[PDB]
């Protein structure tokens, strides 16, 4: 919506941003080499609250997305969708007019 | 053993206790608070102590939600209705914020957030339990908390897998290191130029006027000591729209962000070193310059200057 | 040493560029801001943290004026009742007593105690004789001189102050002007025994003024002249005055005259460095300042005392508000004043561009700079309370010059037994009492043992009159803390408050200065002067030692005796520990 009208000034940086706090998040993270959210359970650190929140689940068994078929736990919707698509007849015969459909790619 | 205090010191302590517990306390809580410092084993002491509290104009007495104005001995003996004691709203405002409701900059919603931190005291409240207890979302809580971040001590903590900060009322940056960073940041800027307002914004010296003053002084010192040069850049289409920038020089051994304008050709760099006619009325003078400036017109900042 | 950070007065205005700052005996600053006075009320704090705001708190002082020249039509002064809505034009505190006098815009002088008016000065005569233009306080005794539009220096003097509100009454008037002349008084200065006064036509008169003489010799030291007297001061009996382009020095020991060109027409303020070995003055103006040594000959020398700081501040400001040197700029001084002890100076000023300024009240602001005038300093008998602390802080906490035999500590010899209320006066007039009061501002735990010995000696002598129970209780308390024998008496004391009464064995008052236990097994703390139990919700608090004092004007149940009544009536406002005014609730 609103136009990108805050330009990073550093040598060899191309980026422009919508609102000045975001330009500052970029500058402190990329160019100065500082981060604002530390893991309690390992050495790593993160640039956003949502990124530390994802990393915190990785230290735990009670992972926040749970499979509808097998009940395996995962941390975000992309992982869930890819995993659940393995519980489907995903693959299709690529050859002309052939009707068949398959569950594991080596079968196809 | 009863702790020794002067007769009027309890008025301070009861005010602090009342301001902590959201503006009102029960008579039993008042007696519990008093029992630490006076021997309430006898009604004679109770009558004396309750008078000290009722005598301060800032303090109010209530009964089943209504106001009460009987004699102090009547409040001790007339133990029939539900009774509570509190402080006038303007006084509660003043005791917590330092300003009266009539002039204070804190909004009602934000003041209620402050009252929750006041109730929690030494324990304080994490931003999510605060959010749940007040009954509003984290965006709203965060946008409101800005108005009171000067009154509250805070730090990061992890709670229910979410990342949150603790808040406590206070009662429960060295610029000399950063000069090297200011020179290196300008040194790393495109063509060795950076807007001073944008440089303040990068290092986050914009959060407090205290930090702003420190930054402006540092830039001036680096200019005087010849590590940097203050320079203007002028909009090729507008001589009044000029950008205050720092230029890199050597290594250490008007407020609009113009990073938009610096994207143009903008080559009008300038390294740093009144028409008023008495006889014709001011009307005709603004008219004459507005005419002489032609079809492109003139800005109010050009006319006044 | 570095100077304290300036006190930033905001949203206040001044109506004219005259000297507007005065500094009272108790350390209170007075600024004649328009339309209401701004008082730099003094406060105590040990963590000053280099900031003057921790010493002075600024608040509006809305006095109320009533005008005796109202109803009366203006004559040869057309401006007299021109603006009928009064406002303060001049404001001076007492140098020895403790009052304030103010010249209203319509030319009345009115005298005040805090925010309460005492009296409006008036005397019989024509409309011009009743209208005042300058006033000054006697540096030795309770009296005031006022210069009127008839050219008469009129005297008023003060009585009734011990019994009731001080009566100011008319005494006499020297007509300093020539017979039938229309010139009027503009300045008066009064140092030790010599009074010096200047009329509008620049004629100046020096005379010895004393209670012992009815006939002061009005010797005119400077003839009527063209050049206006901008400022006038007495400096080690030398009179000093300044005019556009000139400084004139006169010696009153022989009435001889001398002059030096100032080299500029900007107004010069005369700052007399009274404590220096050689009579010396700093001259101050909005563009330059220098030191004139007043020996037999005059001299020009560097203002190394004050100028370097102002130049630094002015360069600092210029670096932000005139970075291109685009504008001519000036240091506008709205007032300058010496501390009551004379060891420090306060300058009220702002930096401004010469331009088409259209200011408004909300944008106006001023910096007050406090600075030390010497390398060494001492207590003074004029200044009291927080005034000592102010100098101590301004000198970067450097301690004052203590006596070599006394460096409690000294407890000087007291061979006295004067009448009781006056005995407490003589006691507080002593040098040893003053240094004790200052020491309490520096040590970790305040004390008054030296003072208690004076009351012990009085009670021990007056044994035949210690008949009252409370009076005996006070004496017993003093004896026990002092480790000197307690006078023989027996029985129980009774003390009361508005709801509760407690009986105490006189022996229950142990040697402990902190607490006492009642016969009902209830504990209570002791008062900071009479040592009695603090049972009432009406004590005043000491801002230095945090001790409590019982307000004798508020108590209406305790049957106090002559010793207790006399102690409290003498310490109902002034702190026994530090001379500061006690806070009230
Ligand atoms: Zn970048
Ligand atoms: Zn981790
Ligand atoms: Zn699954
Ligand atoms: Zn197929």
């Amino acid at each position: 919506n609103r136009p990108k009208t805050y330009f990073c000034d550093y040598d060899g940086c191309d980026k422009a941003f919508t609102r000045p706090s975001i330009l500052t998040e970029h500058q402190l993270s990329v160019h100065q080499g500082l981060r604002a959210f530390q893991c309690d359970k390992c050495a790593k650190s993160f640039v956003k609250k949502s990124h530390l929140e994802r990393h915190l689940y990785t230290h735990s068994d009670t992972k926040p997305f749970q499979c509808s078929y097998c009940g395996k736990g995962v941390t975000t919707r992309q992982q869930l969708k890819r995993h659940e698509v393995t519980h489907t007849k995903s693959f299709i015969c690529p050859e002309e007019g052939c009707n068949l459909r398959f569950y594991k790619h080596p079968q196809l | 053993m009863v702790l020794t205090i002067y007769p009027d010191e309890l008025v301070q302590i009861v005010s602090d206790k009342i301001a902590s517990n959201k503006g009102k306390i029960t008579l039993n809580q008042l007696w519990d608070i008093s029992g630490k410092y006076f021997d309430l084993s006898d009604k004679k002491v109770k009558q004396f102590v309750l008078s000290c509290v009722i005598l301060k104009k800032d303090i109010e007495v209530y009964c089943d939600g209504a106001i009460t104005t009987k004699n102090v001995t009547d409040i001790i003996g007339d133990a029939n209705h539900s009774y509570s004691v509190g402080i006038t709203e303007d006084s509660l405002w003043t005791l917590l914020t330092g300003y009266t409701k009539k002039e204070s900059t804190i909004g009602n919603s934000a003041f209620e957030l402050l009252l929750e931190v006041a109730k929690s005291g030494e324990k304080g409240i994490n931003t999510m339990d605060l959010a749940q207890v007040t009954g509003q979302d984290p965006r709203s809580v965060t946008g409101r908390i800005k108005k009171i971040n000067h009154l509250l001590t805070s730090s990061q903590l992890i709670y229910k897998g979410h990342v949150v900060k603790q808040l406590k009322l206070k009662k429960f940056i060295n610029i000399r290191d950063h000069l090297a960073t200011i020179v290196e940041v300008v040194k790393r800027s495109k063509n060795g130029i950076r807007q001073i307002i944008d440089l303040k914004r990068e290092l986050k010296f914009d959060k407090e006027k205290r930090l702003s003053k420190a930054f402006i002084a540092a830039i001036a010192w680096l200019d005087e000591k010849e590590y940097l040069k203050k320079v203007l850049v002028v909009s090729p289409k507008n001589p009044a729209i000029k950008i205050r920038c720092v230029k890199y020089v050597k290594d250490i051994p008007d407020n609009f962000n113009a990073t938009d304008l610096l994207q143009n050709q903008g080559l009008v760099m300038e390294e740093k070193e009144v028409l008023l006619n008495r006889f014709y009325p001011l009307q005709n003078q603004t008219y004459d310059i507005a005419d002489k400036s032609g079809l492109k017109g003139i800005s109010t900042m050009d006319v006044v200057n | 040493m570095k100077l304290l950070k300036d006190l930033l007065v905001d949203r206040k205005e001044f109506e004219d560029w005259k000297n507007n700052l005065t500094w009272a005996r108790d350390g209170t600053l007075y600024l004649t801001t328009f339309p209401d006075i701004s008082i730099g009320q003094p406060k105590y704090a040990k963590d000053i943290n280099c900031n003057s705001k921790n010493l002075f708190h600024v608040k509006e002082f809305p006095l109320e004026f009533e005008n005796k020249l109202d109803f009366e039509l203006a004559q040869q002064n057309g401006l007299l009742n021109s603006q009928p809505v009064c406002y303060p034009r001049v404001c001076k505190p007492s140098p020895i007593d403790d009052w304030m006098a103010v010249l209203s815009n319509n030319g009345n002088v009115s005298v005040f105690k805090d925010n309460k008016m005492l009296t409006n000065l008036d005397s019989k005569g024509n409309l011009s004789s009743r209208t005042y233009h300058c006033f000054e306080w006697n540096p030795i005794e309770s009296s005031i001189v006022v210069g009127n539009e008839d050219g008469e220096l009129q005297f008023f003097s003060i009585r009734k102050n011990s019994e009731n509100t001080p009566e100011f009454y008319f005494e006499s008037s020297i007509r300093l002007s020539d017979a039938g002349s229309k010139d009027w008084v503009t300045h008066i200065v009064w140092y030790e025994d010599v009074l010096v006064a200047a009329l509008s036509n620049n004629s100046v008169f020096s005379m010895t003024v004393s209670a012992s003489s009815h006939q002061p010799v009005s010797r005119m030291i400077q003839n009527a002249s063209r050049r206006k007297i901008t400022d006038l001061k007495i400096v080690d009996y030398k009179v000093v005055l300044t005019c556009p382009g000139y400084v004139h020095k006169i010696d009153l020991k022989n009435y001889s005259i001398s002059s030096l060109k100032t080299g500029s027409l900007e107004n010069f303020h005369i700052i007399p460095l009274n404590h220096e070995k050689e009579s010396t003055i700093l001259l101050m103006s909005n563009k330059t300042s220098y030191k004139v040594l007043l020996e037999d000959e005059l001299h020009v020398t560097a203002d190394n005392i004050i100028a370097p700081y102002l130049e630094k501040k002015f360069k600092k400001w210029s670096t932000i508000w005139n970075e291109f040197n685009n504008y001519e700029t000036t240091l506008v001084i709205h007032g300058i004043s010496l501390s009551p002890d004379g060891y420090s100076i306060a300058i009220v000023y702002d930096m401004e561009r010469v331009a088409f300024k259209y200011k408004i009240a909300s944008e106006q602001s001023f910096n007050i700079m406090f600075a030390p005038l010497y390398h060494t300093w001492t207590i003074s008998e004029r200044a009291v309370g927080l005034a000592w602390y102010q100098t101590y802080q301004i000198y970067n906490q450097s301690l004052p010059k203590l006596p070599e035999n006394f460096s409690k500590l000294l407890n000087g010899n007291y061979p006295i037994s004067l009448d009781f209320q006056s005995y407490l006066n003589a006691l507080m007039k002593s040098e040893e009492m003053r240094i004790i009061m200052f020491l309490n501002m520096t040590i970790d735990k305040p004390s008054i043992l030296s003072f208690l010995e004076a009351l012990y000696e009085y009670a021990i002598n007056k044994k035949s009159e210690l008949t009252n129970s409370f009076d005996l209780a006070c004496v017993l308390s003093i004896a026990a803390i002092l480790k000197r024998e307690a006078p023989i008496y027996n029985g129980t004391l009774l003390m009361k408050n508005s709801f509760l009464e407690e009986t105490f064995n006189l022996e229950s008052f142990t040697a402990d200065p902190e607490t006492v236990t009642s016969t009902t097994n209830n504990t209570w703390k002791r008062c900071g002067v009479t040592l009695l139990p603090i049972l009432t919700t009406h004590v005043k608090i000491c801002p230095v030692s945090k001790q409590r004092v019982i307000d004798i004007k508020r108590d209406d149940l305790n049957d106090y005796g002559w010793f207790t009544r006399g102690l409290l009536e003498r310490f109902n406002e002034i702190s026994v520990y530090c001379g500061t005014t006690l806070e009230v609730m």
